[PDB]
């Protein structure tokens, strides 16, 4: 998560009227859904990482790793 | 579902969903829809406008399904 993934969630989502739930929804909507697809595509068979891409994205283990 | 965004869809500003415009919509939705709900919802999804380019595919899709749904093929069309 380093400073950066955490900051992307905080900076992208920290409206003062939001409640913490949108941050949680954000990560589900930002990354986790991508993960689900990566899993379904066998991009993620096991393990996983975090990577920050400015905007945001999710790395793969493209050899079905 | 909601058509609040219709007030912005009718801007007709491109077939694509525009930034800011879509935000004015979602803002207004929260004003007219408890954000508490929207603060739990997985996401708000906004539809593309059905440009004629979209129509050029939709018409075939719909005419095909419409025909297929017409009981049995005692007649139906060649559809030229």
């Amino acid at each position: 998560l380093t400073q950066e993934a955490k900051d992307f969630l905080a900076k992208y989502g920290y409206s003062d009227d939001m409640g913490a739930r949108p941050l949680n929804r954000l990560i589900q909507n930002e990354i986790l859904n991508k993960l689900a697809l990566r899993i379904l595509k066998n991009e993620i068979k096991d393990k996983e990482t975090v990577n920050v891409v400015l905007e945001e994205c999710l790395e793969v283990l493209p050899n079905h790793e | 579902t909601s058509n609040l965004g219709a007030e912005f869809i009718n801007s007709q500003q491109g077939s694509k969903i525009q930034e800011s415009t879509k935000n004015l919509v979602m803002g207004a939705v929260r004003q007219h829809f408890r954000p508490e709900f929207l603060n739990r919802i997985s996401s708000i999804v906004i539809f593309n406008k059905l440009s004629r380019k979209a129509i050029h595919k939709i018409v075939d899709i719909r005419l095909k399904e419409i025909e297929e749904r017409f009981e049995q093929n005692d007649k139906h069309y060649k559809l030229n």
